[PDB]
């Protein structure tokens, strides 16, 4: 049993945007497909299900409207429709297999990310930081490597070869006012930050985009 | 649509500790058949959920023994013996009683340890971005606990609350603490108009909010 | 719960010749197949999950079962039966507003029960009661048509008393200090008594239907 | 055509014609033999059944005799009763057309086996014995091809659709006329004098005789949720407006029958009910001075009674008349 | 195969509506003969007995063997339902008597405004016309029948 949902999207305001789950190992048409919205911040919400078997459809209050079960039975595909896109829409999507009474969702979709935005791909803009000046020198020191500008997600960052892997605190990216952004900052010791090379590596597999800036003492 | 209500938002529990969740239903759950339709679902993060009880009690194949379920007709809990790091994620219920079928909140699951102080760091911009024509000004918060943490964006007196971006880090593994960076983005035209930019940062573990600050004049 | 039940309909396969000693019973798959199944339009596929029984006791019993859940669509009951019922039902209170001189309290009390006997008998056809189960709307309507002939015998005795005068009986003195002065406070009427024995009756029948019009309103209110 | 059960009957010849091979003669040889009848059962032949049989038979049963020529020719000719579902909609009952299925093909063999080619696209009405009550629009067999989850292989059908329309005379005369009969007198209640003691006489009878007609309506179209009758719709509006006036004929009839020794007229409904809306309504009162007030204000509360009358007697003529238009007159255009 | 019925259905949807009924056998006696409803209370309440009669017939086998109780129940009822139309037919007439078109025997008098309502613990007010006299006999008359019916009933329990 398996539940393969499609690609990533990404799509502007206003549109509308289809997402699919096929289903194999099993008797597609006898079992429910239940679609759950899940906002990058928090909760699991279920927007609908769909038996393909026959064209019985249900859709919680909040989806009723936005969302539109159809469902093929000769290629074992269910899909779901959202229309008027916002960006409250942004989300991952997941799709489940449900027996009401009998048999729980023991069996899941992968995922299926859905991001509407205004902006259209953009490389990375990694600038590199320091400790400032105007700071004392002690024992440990933390580093600092930032990532702005960039669209859309994701976005690796790595040391030289993974010189320093442990230690290392990456934070979720976050918008500015339309595009994506990323901080990481590292601590390593106060005699080996100027001795030894620190370098912060950037990829940008959307933009096709791989970025090297080293840091120097100030 | 059943209403349900999971509590507490947030579970703190250190190793080997008892567990307990509970959700409640804005009705009456129980079905004809002998048998009211609760489940439970675990998801890790940056992972589709999983099965682990349904029917209330019965357990689902495969889920260790250490969880188990309980409840009646409006009051359900959720039981785990011994909490591990697989356990760390959120537990969402699950009501298959009444369509449409609605999840829980969600209840995020931590492991509580001995609170570490904040340390607390700030990064002046770099070259890179006067040459572009901005002023990236970020404050770092490094290996923290536990959420009880205020920043405060206080420059040469000011108190300035337009423009702060809120993005913290989820715990970790290693060492189970937080991370808080907040940045205020300036333009050339008002970043060097001032003198003396700080971060005040407040945590439980130091009652005076620690200061770091520095001077643009120099 | 007719128009919005939900049924479990099962289907039982054995072999009538051979037991578990001969032939062994498998599921190809756990639930049946919906791969080329045309819609009702009455009723909404719910579950066919399927499962194979054994006998702990008996040994030579094997069977496959199939669960059928079913679920009614409601909105043409709603709207051929449930309607009709509550609009039947609406009417069982207008009698003890319908005033005595207008000669007409009987044939209203007596077409609406008529009209719920008819009503209760037509559900009995479509969803027979039975000791397990009564259906809610069966049980509403019998409900109803006690209190339509309370109705009618509490119109009676308002009617009677409505027609009496001074040349045929005679005014208890509790019936003035309590139908003329008391429960109208009750009931906020207030005699209007700018000034004659004949009207006292007319107004006691009056108070009479009006205190048991709150009674209707508050229980048919109550029947939500 | 059983629209409750949502069946269709018909009397059917199924015509059907393949080769044999090993059935083949020289008429020279035999006479000058050229056909001869045999019985259908000492030979093979397709396996067609009727895929959405519904209370009937799948197969053929009667087995008459087949007809073989000497060039290997056999032809086929059995009659067959078919008792096949159908959805039903009775959107414009008793103006309603249908549109019936019978699905036909091999249960056996595939497409690689056994395939099937239409005689002719259109069904044969030669023989038919007209009806009386449906007429066949049109009655086309379609050949599909398609692959199920039982087997590896494509299962070829030929689908026929009939289209059929309902001759409406005989349900207008036993159910519309009646029903718009008693439809004229849904607002007359408001006319009828508060004096004449009659008006709760009308009223439910009207109800009531909606209520039945209704419920013969029920016993007629399947109880199918997926689309209302509109003769079911206009008998559900008109009876709930049937109750409505019930509710305010008894307002009506109780505001009638006040007088000084029970009730108080307020100012304002003086006012309003004896000034400003008979205005409106184009109805005078004569200027009368009574000098007994117990009388004058019993005449004022009977007059008060009928301004209510006459402004619902309008209402419900303009909603009657909006309500009727607004359901069927867009259908009717299209 | 000594079976037994389940008697909830036939309860349900002929026994309560059926007492339902016969409990408004007696109301026509104490239905004041100016509201001019009697006739109306008391042909409805034959008609649904009738009714109700006639469902049992169809539902029972046409066997002549024997006689079902609440079909005997059902007739019984129906005869006095009967007698009490009537009776309220005759009532009517006295009631709307006048002295212009009817004169009262003196034994008139005496028994019905005088002996039967101190039987019937009437007691006419006499605070003092002659119409209002045919009036209470008429009073008098569905006062005594009414009396009479309870007991008949009464024992039919
Ligand atoms: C529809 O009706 C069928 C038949 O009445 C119901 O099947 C019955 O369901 C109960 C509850 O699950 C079964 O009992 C349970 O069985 C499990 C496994 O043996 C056991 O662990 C439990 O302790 C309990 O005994 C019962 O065996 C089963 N009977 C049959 C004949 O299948 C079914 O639940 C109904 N479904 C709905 C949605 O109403
Ligand atoms: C054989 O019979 C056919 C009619 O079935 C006729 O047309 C034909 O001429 C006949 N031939 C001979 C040789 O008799
Ligand atoms: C009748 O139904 C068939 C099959 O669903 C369809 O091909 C045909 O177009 C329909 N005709 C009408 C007049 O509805
Ligand atoms: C092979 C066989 O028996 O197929 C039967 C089912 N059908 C007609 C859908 C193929
Ligand atoms: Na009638």
């Amino acid at each position: 049993v398996q539940l393969q949902q499609s690609g990533a999207e990404v799509m502007k305001p206003g549109a509308s945007v289809k997402i699919s789950c096929k289903g194999t190992g099993y008797t597609f048409s006898s079992y429910w497909i239940e679609w759950v919205k899940q906002r990058p911040g928090h909760g699991l919400e279920r927007i609908g299900e769909i038996l393909p078997g026959s064209g019985s459809t249900n859709y919680n209050e909040k989806f009723r409207g936005k969302a539109t079960f159809t469902a093929d039975k000769s290629s074992k595909t269910a899909y779901m429709q959202l229309s008027s896109l916002t960006s409250e829409d942004s989300a991952v999507y997941y799709c489940a297999r449900y027996l009401p009474y009998y048999y729980a969702m023991d069996y899941w979709g992968q995922g299926t990310s859905v991001t509407v935005s205004s902006a259209k791909t953009t490389p990375p803009s990694v600038y590199p930081l320091a400790p400032g000046s105007a700071a004392q020198t002690n024992s440990m020191v933390t580093l600092g490597c930032l990532v702005k500008g960039y669209f859309p997600e994701p976005v690796t960052v790595t040391w030289n070869s993974g010189s320093l892997s442990s230690g290392v605190h990456t934070f979720p990216a976050v918008l500015q006012s339309d595009l994506y952004t990323l901080s990481s900052s590292v601590t390593v010791p106060s005699s080996t930050w100027p001795s030894e090379t620190v370098t912060c590596n950037v990829a940008h597999p959307a933009s096709s985009t791989k970025v090297d800036k080293k840091i120097v003492p100030r | 649509d059943v209403l349900m209500t999971q509590t507490p938002l947030s579970l703190p529990v250190s190793l080997g500790d008892q567990a307990s969740i509970s959700c409640r239903s804005s009705q009456s759950i129980v079905h004809s058949n002998g048998n009211t339709y609760l489940e439970w679902y675990l998801q890790k993060p940056g992972q589709s959920p999983k099965l682990l009880i349904y029917k209330v009690s019965n357990r689902f194949s495969g889920v260790p023994d250490r969880f188990s379920g309980s409840g009646s007709g409006t009051d359900f809990t959720l039981k785990i013996s011994r909490v591990e790091a697989e356990d760390l994620g959120v537990y969402y219920c699950f009501q298959g009683s009444h369509v449409p079928w609605t999840f829980g909140g969600g209840t995020k699951l931590e492991i509580k340890r001995a609170d570490a102080a904040p340390t607390v760091s700030i990064f002046p911009p770099s070259s890179e971005q006067l040459t572009s024509g901005g002023a990236s000004v970020v404050c770092f918060l490094n290996n923290f606990y536990p959420k009880d943490i205020n920043v405060k964006w206080k420059i040469d007196g000011s108190e300035r609350q337009n423009g702060v971006l809120n993005s913290w880090t989820d715990q970790d593994s290693k060492d189970s603490t937080y991370s808080m960076s907040s940045t205020l983005t300036l333009t050339k035209d008002e970043y060097e108009r001032h003198n003396s930019y700080t971060c005040e940062a407040t945590h439980k573990t130091s009652t005076s909010p620690i200061v770091k600050s520095f001077n643009r004049n120099e | 719960h007719f128009p919005f039940d939900q049924q479990n309909c099962t289907m039982k396969f054995r072999s009538w010749t051979y037991d578990r000693t001969e032939i062994d019973l498998v599921l190809k798959s756990e639930v049946a197949s919906l791969d080329d199944f045309t819609p009702s339009g009455e009723w909404d596929i719910v579950a066919l999950p399927g499962r194979r029984n054994e006998n702990p006791d008996d040994s030579t019993y094997v069977d496959i079962t199939y669960d059928f859940i079913i679920r009614r669509k409601p909105l043409f009951y709603t709207i051929n039966l449930i309607i009709p019922c509550v609009l039947i039902t609406s009417l069982a209170i207008l009698v003890f507003y319908l005033p005595s001189d207008c000669g007409e309290k009987m044939t209203l009390c007596i077409s609406v029960l008529l009209a719920l006997t008819v009503f209760l008998l037509l559900i009995s056809k479509i969803v027979p009661p039975t000791s397990l189960d009564v259906p809610l709307v069966g049980k509403y309507l019998m409900f109803t048509m006690v209190l339509v002939t309370f109705s009618i015998v509490t119109s009676v005795c308002v009617l009677n008393v409505h027609h009496r005068s001074p040349t045929t009986h005679t005014m208890a003195p509790w019936v003035k200090v309590v139908f003329l002065e008391k429960l109208p406070a009750l009931l906020f009427m207030q005699q209007p008594r700018h000034h004659s024995v004949s009207e006292d009756w007319k107004y006691v029948a009056m108070v009479i239907d009006r205190l048991f019009l709150w009674i209707f309103v508050f229980v048919c209110v109550f029947g939500t | 055509v059983d629209e409750k059960n949502q069946m269709m009957t018909t009397n059917v010849w199924v015509k059907q014609e393949w080769h044999d091979y090993k059935l083949r003669w020289d008429p020279a040889d035999y006479e000058n033999v050229t056909s001869i009848r045999i019985p259908s059962e000492l030979i093979w032949r397709p396996d067609i059944v009727l895929y959405n049989n519904a209370d009937g038979d799948f197969a053929v049963t009667h087995l008459t005799k087949a007809h073989l020529f000497h060039d290997g020719r056999v032809q086929w000719t059995p009659p067959a009763i078919y008792k096949s579902s159908c959805s039903i909609d009775v959107t414009f009952f008793p103006f309603d057309q249908q549109n019936c299925t019978m699905k036909f093909g091999s249960w056996t063999y595939d497409k690689a086996k056994i395939d099937l080619v239409n005689m002719h696209s259109r069904v044969d009405q030669l023989d038919f014995w007209e009806s009386g009550e449906w007429v066949i629009v049109d009655a086309v067999g379609t050949y599909n091809t398609r692959k199920y989850e039982c087997c590896a292989e494509i299962y070829p059908d030929i689908t026929y659709a009939f289209v059929i329309r309902r001759l409406p005379l005989f349900y207008t005369i036993n159910l519309i006329i009646p029903c718009l009969l008693i439809s004229c007198l849904t607002v007359l209640v408001f006319y009828l004098p508060s004096e004449c003691g009659e008006k709760i006489t009308l009223c439910i009878s009207v109800l009531l005789s909606l209520t039945v007609f209704l419920l013969l309506i029920t016993e007629i179209i399947p109880s199918t949720s997926l689309v209302i009758p509109l003769i079911g719709e206009y008998l559900l509006f008109t009876m709930i407006f049937v109750t409505l006036s019930i509710v305010i004929t008894v307002f009506v009839l109780n505001v009638h029958h006040r007088s000084p020794r029970t009730h108080t007229m307020p100012t304002w409904v003086r006012r309003v009910f004896l000034d400003i809306v008979p205005r409106l309504l184009l109805m005078k009162r004569p200027s009368v001075v009574d000098t007994d007030f117990e009388r004058s204000v019993k005449e004022d509360w009977k007059y008060v009674a009928m301004v209510i009358d006459r402004i619902f007697l309008w209402m419900f003529i303009i909603v009657c008349l909006l309500g009727t238009v607004g359901l069927f007159l867009p259908p009717w255009l299209a």
